[PDB]
């Protein structure tokens, strides 16, 4: 005998896409980037709630953290065929839940369309 | 309530200041931000310097004493000569007094280094003003007072170090040439006494802090002191022995010896040579015995980052490379120095293995220097054969992907090393390949790295040896792919195989049946859904085509037709799965091949067949979209149109002048399409507002317009039949684009129109004088109005506008002569407007246009237009140029401002302006322009810099005009002016320097 | 080895 | 566990844009010169725990220099910034470094060449050698494209903590939570949002 010398694991990934996230500065007539990286749909296996979790590349800091509410509606932006705009009322990416007007952009219209399909398949899971 | 101390009516509250200062440094939030804005206001107060002796005497806060020395520094640097004399000696005696006090309180001397160093620097600012003329015994008393206290002696070294820096290292653009020379000569004369004290301290020990402060000042002296102080004293012995042993002195000593390996020394004295050999031998000996042996793993040491090891290994690499680049010949002949030479390079080999990109670039520079010498210099390469053998492995294992610069450097070194011993390079690479096959070093990163290295030495071996080497490499790479399971891995190896074959075109050109197999394999890779494969297949295809095009243009033995015909015939099947940008590369590749066919009829036939599908898609939409233009808002149709035009751009890019037949097939309908697309953009801005320019539907329409213009400029820029350009192409083009640009709202004006017009004028501008006038009339005034309200809006139009004016002023200057006087005045305003940009693209063109315009007006001679030009605009250009020279916000354009200014001044002192530049009343008749020019400039500078004396302005202008044939001296005189306007009471005699 | 090399290359496929 | 970081360099080289990208994720397109200094806390999560930088974003334009070298007192690390599209900003790097080390005689310093995203690079890689004798760490960076934007802080973190194996790790992601009086203005803001075009629509993302 010789003696020898993130709080995400209880969830499951439904959908993952690369995206850029913006937030509308209402008082400055301007869009402002919040982060770039992987946007993920996370369904809690002990609740079956689906949420949005998005982390910045390299620094891995969270720029989106909110439930895909059935109340939310995805509306196109006037200058893009690969983006969605929607109001969000409780996002906890930077502290306690604040309401945001978000825009999320993708590499192609294909990805943005598939994001819409998965965003609404998630809203029905969050309704049951 | 913090705003209190800002009131100078009452007395300064020292306790309130120390709280304001502590709130700013140790606080946070708006409290700190509030203390910030009031400390700046207290410091920026012009009278705060009178309160500085209170703070330095009464305050309990070291940061407050620091800030007050800052306020003092601004006083000494810019208003010292304006002071009543008696305060100049009060401030001065106060500062040395305060320094003396802080050096005897061992508590203060050890725990307030910031405050002492700032005080030492403030003293040096005084010396720059007063020494040695008003303080001739500073150096004798500084040396005398060093005998007093160890704390004083060390601090005096800090004063001398800072002094040497301000005089020799940082004076070039901070003081005038005269004052810099004065201070350099002064230190030069009294350095013998400075060196005596510095050498005594270094030999007599014993305080480490005193020794290190003496060595840090010695580092500065070595930048300028004469060589005899280093070689004719014992000082090289103590640097290379005593001070290399203690880690406190090691870092600075190494830097001193690195500077010594650069000193100006005679290369014929045999004693100095032995001295240069001896201090290198001692240094390497101390390193072997006190730091690390030559076998140490410096890669592991650097990664562990203990203490200052990273800084030492960095300084040792800098020391070895610097010495060996300059002096390694001293060590190559003598047999007793062979171990010394080889040990030194073995340390560099061990340094080269460190995972530190910037350090690796430093050693790679030296290796490049070395292997180039062994490639060209007789009888040297046999000395370094074991060094070179290790270097081959280091570079092969650290090969980067082909940053841009590092790879080219790694390739050059590795190519030299393969020339020096082909057989050893070949054996290292197969061996590494074997260790990839057996799996001991198998890795995605390791197989890619090895493939880059194998591909990098192409063309360095004989064609026979290369043939045998390539066959072995491809064979084993194919087996490595066979053996791996999973395409995530199979793609990695298949890509490396394609990169290698693409690097060896001499091999591909000699083995056609193999070349065809490669191309056919790339074609089936063009159907591979795995990401990166299709991109790789397209990049290799065009890469191989560029180097082997001739073997696709001829019919190869035992084939029935040139392979280019086979490629074109199956192009739709081949490209069916590619993305549009990949299809355009494929068509571009085919255009390279077709251009090799020099029989015109055969070249045009291949062009027709290549363009068959895009021409069929084009003819379809030209018919149906003319009948009638509702399709052009279908987002699918605009995409197909844009992709048709890009295919034409891609082929035109590689075919150039030979593309003309295909351009003729589409030219007139393309310009019509341009018109139709322009209509709907305009209609859409009308129906939806300026926001429509951001929508996808309009952005796709503007893409059609941009691609059309890019196609036309691509052909015209490379055309050889310039007559067909002028007679067939220019006229329908200008009708299509000029009026549309002029009559669009600013936010719908494509700046690419200006760029296209620039290309037209650059190539055929000398043949279309009425064409150039039409371009100016349509774009000049309306584009100028877009960009003359600020420096930010429409950045592209700004740059293209002045590129267009540049080429028009160069090629068709007559177009500016036919401008109405009001339009010409806007031209001159637009040029000076470009002076004022910080945008270097705009600013450089603007100065160049002004210089070219002056030369245009000169070549006209004594003509009413030239005379009136000087009457109206000569002094505008002279004053606008002076403005950007002296305002401190356009320093990037100093050299070209100086050029333009001298051209303007030299015109008057050569009597090339025949008309008097003044009006008849303001100056007595018969007065030369030279006399009036001096009076105008004196008045201009007096109003613009009122703090200058009249004698300063006159001395400066006298020197400036006398030197308007010598840019180098002229530029020095401007730099002297730029220094003196930053202060009060500059010496007017400084302008006699040259 | 050149005729063999030719055949090995044409057999390279990424999906076995 | 806090460290003071002074950020230093010529006006317009992108110091403020760089810090803003790290604070909020935005890219500020406008050049609004800094007046004296702007102090912002910046926190990173590592495998050795959270490290906090108190960033002193100083002013580069001489007009707005403020206390100039007064901001460097008690600094524990520094970033010297220049712009690779403007050769005059690299020529001034020795001046900024001289002022900086006269106050802070031994701190880890990163030299950063910003705006490598621009095609017409004027300060070529082979010309950037000032960091060699001064023992500075150098990085090509671009705050616009985020190229290497995390490297300067990671390198300084590894030096200040004394761990060369320190790395950035993902924050723990808490679960997010789930009025008609506010549906009034949430649709009002939404309509203004969808009619404001997203910036940089030709970008890859
Ligand atoms: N293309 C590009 N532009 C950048 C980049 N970083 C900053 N800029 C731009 O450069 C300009 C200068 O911005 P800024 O951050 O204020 O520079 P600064 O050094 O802080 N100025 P100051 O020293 O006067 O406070 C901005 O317009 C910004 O958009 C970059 O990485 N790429
Ligand atoms: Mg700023």
């Amino acid at each position: 005998h010789f003696e020898p010398v993130t709080m995400e694991e209880d969830e499951e990934v439904l959908y993952k896409v690369r995206a850029k996230l913006f937030r509308f500065d209402a008082d400055a007539k301007e869009w402002k980037e919040r982060g770039t990286g992987d946007c993920k749909f996370l369904k809690n296996k002990k609740t079956n709630k689906v949420r949005i979790l998005m982390r910045r590349d390299k620094t891995l800091k969270i720029c989106a953290n909110h439930i895909i509410a059935p109340e939310y509606t995805l509306k196109p932006n006037v200058g893009s065929d690969r983006s969605w705009v929607y109001a969000c009322t409780a996002d906890i990416a930077e502290g306690e839940a604040e309401a945001f007007t978000f825009a999320i952009r993708f590499g192609s219209k294909e990805n943005a369309d598939k994001f819409k399909e998965e965003f609404e398949k998630a809203q029905e899971i969050n309704k049951k | 309530s913090m705003e209190g101390i800002l009131d100078f009516s009452n007395d300064l509250d020292i306790a309130l200041l120390d709280q304001v200062v502590s709130t700013f440094y140790q606080g946070s939030g708006v409290q700190q931000k509030q203390a910030q804005e009031i400390l700046t206001k207290f410091q920026d107060n012009p009278d705060a310097w009178q309160k500085a002796d209170q703070i330095l005497q009464f305050s309990t806060n070291p940061q407050s004493k620091f800030i007050a020395l800052s306020i003092l520094d601004k006083l000494i640097t810019r208003k010292w000569k304006l002071l009543p004399n008696d305060h100049r000696i009060g401030i001065r005696n106060f500062v040395v007094g305060m320094i003396i006090s802080m050096c005897q309180d061992d508590e203060v001397f050890k725990t307030q280094k910031n405050l002492i160093n700032k005080s030492d620097l403030t003293l040096v600012q005084i010396l720059k003003q007063e020494w040695p003329q008003n303080w001739p015994e500073f150096i004798p008393e500084l040396i005398g007072s060093s005998s007093s206290s160890v704390n004083v002696c060390e601090n005096n070294m800090i004063v001398l170090k800072l002094l040497s820096e301000e005089v020799f290292d940082f004076s070039a653009e901070q003081m005038t040439q005269a004052k810099a020379l004065h201070l350099k000569n002064s230190m030069s004369k009294e350095f013998e006494q400075i060196f005596k004290l510095c050498f005594q301290v270094l030999e007599q020990g014993s305080s480490s802090s005193l020794i290190v402060a003496t060595l840090e000042s010695l580092l500065r002296y070595l930048h300028w002191i004469p060589y005899r102080y280093i070689y004719e004293t014992n000082i090289l012995e103590l640097l290379s022995t005593k001070f290399m042993t203690s880690p406190d002195t090691r870092a600075i000593t190494l830097k001193c010896l690195t500077e010594v390996s650069n000193l100006k020394i005679p290369q014929d004295n045999d004693l100095i040579k032995r001295q240069t050999v001896l201090f290198f031998q001692n240094t390497l000996q101390q390193i072997a015995t006190s730091v690390m042996p030559v076998t140490a793993d410096l890669k592991a040491t650097y990664a562990n980052a203990n203490g200052n090891d990273q800084s030492f290994l960095q300084d040792l690499a800098m020391f070895l490379t610097t010495y060996l680049a300059r002096n390694r010949a001293l060590l190559e002949s003598d047999e007793s120095l062979r171990e010394l030479l080889l040990n030194a390079h073995q340390y560099l080999i061990q340094l080269s293995k460190i995972e530190e990109r910037e350090l690796f670039k430093t050693t790679l520079d030296y290796w490049h220097n070395l292997v180039a010498d062994l490639f060209y210099e007789p009888l040297k390469k046999h000395i370094y054969e074991e060094i070179c053998s290790q270097l081959r492995l280091v570079i092969i294992e650290n090969m980067v992907r082909p940053t841009i610069q590092l790879y080219k450097s790694e390739r050059e070194v590795l190519v030299y090393l393969t020339h020096l011993n082909v057989i050893d390079t070949e054996e290292i690479m197969i061996s590494k390949l074997a260790r990839q096959i057996d799996g001991s070093e198998w890795s995605w990163h390791n197989i890619n790295t090895l493939s880059w290295a194998i591909g990098s030495i192409s063309g360095t071996m004989s064609e026979d040896t290369e043939k045998r080497f390539v066959v072995t490499v491809i064979k084993d790479l194919l087996g490595l792919c066979e053996q791996k399971r999973g395409k995530d891995n199979k793609a990695v190896v298949a890509s490396d195989i394609m990169y290698v074959v693409g690097q060896y075109p001499r091999f591909l050109k000699a083995h056609w049946n193999f070349l065809r197999t490669v191309i056919l394999k790339l074609f089936e890779f063009m159907h591979e859904t795995h990401e990166g494969v299709q991109d790789m297949a397209c990049d290799t295809f065009i890469k191989i085509v560029q180097k082997c095009k001739y073997h696709f243009v001829i019919q190869q033995p035992r084939e029935s037709e040139p392979f280019i015909q086979t490629i074109i015939r199956d192009i739709q099947k081949t490209t069916a799965d590619l993305q549009p940008q990949q299809v355009h590369t494929f068509y571009k590749a085919c255009g390279i091949i077709i251009s090799e066919e020099r029989s015109v009829a055969e070249r045009n036939r291949l062009l027709s067949d290549l363009m068959q599908l895009p021409n069929m898609a084009w003819d379809t939409i030209v018919e149906q979209s003319t009948a009638n233009p509702t399709l052009l808002l279908d987002s699918e149709t605009v995409k197909i149109i844009a992709n048709i035009i890009k295919t034409n751009v891609a082929v035109c890019t590689s075919m150039g002048a030979d593309f003309y037949p295909q351009l003729g097939h589409i030219y007139y309908n393309m310009l019509q399409l341009y018109r139709a697309v322009s209509s709907m953009i305009s209609a859409q801005v009308a129906a939806e507002g300026l926001i429509a320019t951001k929508t996808p539907k309009v952005r796709g329409l503007r893409t059609i317009k941009k691609e059309i213009l890019k196609l036309v400029e691509t052909y015209i820029s490379k055309a050889r039949n310039l007559d067909d350009v002028v007679k067939v192409l220019v006229e329908p083009l200008l009708n299509a684009v000029l009026e549309d640009y002029m009559n669009n709202v600013p936010d719908a004006r494509d700046a690419e129109v200006l760029n296209c017009m620039t290309t037209v004028v650059e190539k055929v501008g000398h043949m279309i004088p009425q064409g150039v006038i039409l371009i100016l009339q349509s774009v000049f005034e309306c584009t100028l109005d877009m960009i003359n309200k600020d420096f930010t809006e429409y950045p592209e139009h700004r740059v293209e506008f002045y590129k267009l004016l540049k080429v028009i002023n160069e090629k068709s200057f007559a177009a500016f002569l036919e401008l109405p006087p009001a339009a010409f005045k806007l031209f001159v305003d637009a040029i000076c407007w470009a002076f004022k940009h910080n945008n270097r693209d705009v600013e450089v063109n603007g100065l160049q246009i002004a210089l070219d315009l002056v030369k245009n007006i000169e070549r006209m001679g004594n003509v009413p237009f030239a005379n009136e030009f000087h009457k109206n605009y000569f002094f505008i250009f002279v004053s606008e140029t002076f403005f950007v020279l002296t305002d401190s916000d356009h320093k990037s354009g100093f050299s070209k401002q100086a050029l333009l200014l001298m051209k303007l001044i030299s015109l008057v002192y050569d009597n090339k302006i025949s008309v008097p530049l003044y009006q008849e009343a303001e100056v007595p008749q018969g007065t030369s322009n030279q006399v009036y020019l001096s009076q105008y400039l004196a008045n201009m500078l007096s109003n613009a810099f009122p703090h200058l004396t009249s004698e300063q302005i006159a001395s400066f202008l006298s020197a400036l005009t006398k030197q308007c044939k010598d840019l180098v001296v002229f530029k020095g005189t401007l730099r002297d002016f730029l220094v003196q306007i930053k202060e009060v009471g500059g010496d007017p005699t400084d302008y006699l320097f040259a | 080895n050149l005729e063999a090399l030719q055949k090995k290359l044409e057999e390279l496929e990424l999906n076995q | 566990v806090q460290f003071k970081l002074v950020l230093v360099g010529d006006g317009g080289t992108g110091k403020t844009t760089f810090v803003k990208r790290h604070l909020t994720g935005e890219f500020e397109k406008k050049y609004v010169a800094t007046l004296g200094v702007e102090v912002h806390p910046l926190v990173f999560h590592t495998n050795r725990g959270p490290i906090k930088f108190n960033v002193w974003d100083t002013a580069g334009q001489e007009k707005f220099g403020g206390l100039r070298d007064g901001y460097y007192i008690q600094a524990q690390c520094a970033i010297i910034m220049f712009d690779v599209t403007s050769r005059v900003t690299y020529k001034n790097v020795p001046n900024w470094h001289r002022d900086l080390v006269r106050v802070c005689e031994n701190i880890p310093i990163v030299l950063c060449g910003n705006k490598v995203d621009i095609k017409d690079r004027k300060v070529k890689a082979k010309s950037i050698v000032f960091h060699r004798k001064k023992n500075l760490q150098y990085y090509d960076i671009s705050a616009k494209s985020n190229y290497n934007f995390e490297k300067p802080f990671l390198w300084l973190a590894r030096k200040l903590i004394g761990d060369p194996n320190l790395e950035f790790v993902a924050m723990p992601a808490l679960a997010p939570p789930e009025d008609p009086a506010l549906a009034a203005q949430y649709e009002h803001d939404l309509e203004v949002a969808q009619t404001t075009a997203l910036p940089d629509e030709d970008d890859d993302l």
